[PDB]
RNA sequence: UAUGAUGUUGGUUCAGAUUAAGCGCUAAAUAAGGACAUGACACAUGCGAAUCAUACGUUUAUUAUUGAGAUAAUAAAUAUGUGGUGUAAACGUGAGUAAUUUUAUUAGGAAUUAAUGAACUAUAGAAUAAGCUAAAUACUUAAUAUUAUAUAAAAAUAAUUUAUAUAAUAAAAAGGAUAUAUAUAUAUAUAUUUAUCUAUAGUCAAGCCAAUAAUGGUUUAGGUAGUAGGUUUAUUAAGAGUUAAACCUAGCCAACGAUCCAUAAUCGAUAAUGAAAGUUAGAACGAUCACGUUGACUCUGAAAUAUAGUCAAUA
RNA sequence: CAUAUUAUUAUCUUAUUAUUUAUAUAAUAUUUUUUAAUAAAUAUUAUUAAUUUAUAUUUAUUUAUAUCAGAAAUAAUAUGAAUUAAUGCGAAGUUGAA
């Protein structure tokens, strides 16, 4: 069924996109704002 | 009339007092909706005169009000005057007598220009 | 109108104008303006879209010539046969619609909208041949008649415009009515009329997008996966996830209220009201949209999911 | 617990339609190879109707995708409900002493 074949490219696509947000939202270094750096 | 720019006249007025608004209008659409353009108004009853006034020599005037030079580029384009609106503007020297029709002598009054 | 009385806060009600009005009682004449807001509920009956005989066919009567008919001239009949034009308007309605295409406004734009004229104006031209219809102005087949290139020029220029030369443009048509003039009833040739086709421009028109505004509920707080954006392709006259295909990115909206739900046609130089800001209505006058029992699709066409056609649903 | 209508769908069914596949001694036009019937002239030679043949325009048949509408499931928007929660009023009073 080409509608079923279509809803799993649609939700793959979906999570996909959650997986890349979830994962942008701890790509960013996070520094410390009271004592900065590590080093 | 023919063409869809026509020269016509629409009611105005009330139950048994017409008076009439010459305009240019689509030929498709409604008798009394808003025209293209509106060159005058007509108002077809004669103005009432005096039995004196009939012996002194005076004749009923009927009221038309027009804008001779936007009706000449109507004519000019192509708008196509109605019956009426062809018997008023023949009379008011606007469209000569190419216009006349078969079913339509002498001249008491010619044509006469005033301010 | 509190209070035993005072001052203040505070609500309730009243005085004013009006209506798309209803009802109770009452009622003279005339002029003008309106009149199913509710069940977009169902409908008996009659009407509301016909017209052209000068498109083609038929049918008669008389006269003339020919011998049951044939052919002409003149009179008629024929819209139950073939055709042209008209029903995309107007009329009515307010169901849907909170905007994904709706309304209002802008001295708003482009994709920088088509070799579209729809139906008139002003100009030129052309109107050929066959077939099929019983015949044709019915249909087919065929003949003839802006864009893309390349060269330059500029500037309103990092493109557009201009001119040139090519390429294809290359896409049509239809005769009727009268007269006459030839000749040999037959053709033919002019004129007058009314039509037909192409081309330029004018007018009237269309399609698309933007900015601002357009009811209540967050006791609807998360929503969206074509979803938000990019690149191509098809489709369109034309932009765009508008629709269909493919491949990328992870975005977009949202407590200045998204998404969802309910309700609603919108507006005015219209009506009511107020001192005014405003508030209310959207009956009547006018403008826009949507619909013509319900839903989807198709032909024609420039423009239609048409009050058309097909299919289905209801009666 | 019961009725109703819109909305959707990894579901079932599907009118019609749009593309899209494949197949037609399937048709119609034209182009061939051919067979009969008919005409003219001194063996014909061409003609129409049929036989085979390969380009278009469709028909039937099918493959796929979408699709009005129907079910089935879910949700809401409503309408009714035994059972049931709270509170408002008033009649003259009854009981506490907050
Ligand atoms: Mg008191
Ligand atoms: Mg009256
Ligand atoms: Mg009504
Ligand atoms: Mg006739
Ligand atoms: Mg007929
Ligand atoms: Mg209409
Ligand atoms: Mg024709
Ligand atoms: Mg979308
Ligand atoms: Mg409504
Ligand atoms: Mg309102
Ligand atoms: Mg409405
Ligand atoms: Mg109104
Ligand atoms: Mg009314
Ligand atoms: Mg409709
Ligand atoms: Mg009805
Ligand atoms: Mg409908």
């Amino acid at each position: 069924s080409a509608k079923a074949v279509k809803f799993l490219k649609a939700q793959r696509r979906k999570q996909k996109n959650e997986a890349k947000q979830a994962t942008l939202k701890a790509s960013t270094d996070k520094v410390d704002p009271v004592l900065g750096r590590a080093d | 009339t023919c063409g869809l720019v026509r020269i016509r006249l629409a009611r105005f007025g009330r139950k048994n007092s017409p008076v009439y608004n010459i305009v240019v209008a689509n030929s498709r659409k409604a008798r009394d909706a808003k025209p293209i353009e509106v060159l005058g108004t007509y108002v077809p009853v004669p103005s009432p005169v005096t039995k004196r006034e009939l012996k002194r020599g005076v004749v009923p005037i009927k009221d038309v009000k027009l804008d001779f030079d936007r009706t000449k580029y109507w004519i000019g384009v192509g708008a196509q005057p109605s019956e009426t609106v062809t018997k008023l503007l023949r009379k008011a020297g606007i469209l000569n007598d190419a216009w006349a029709t078969s079913k339509n002598r002498k001249v008491v009054f010619e044509r006469m220009e005033t301010l």
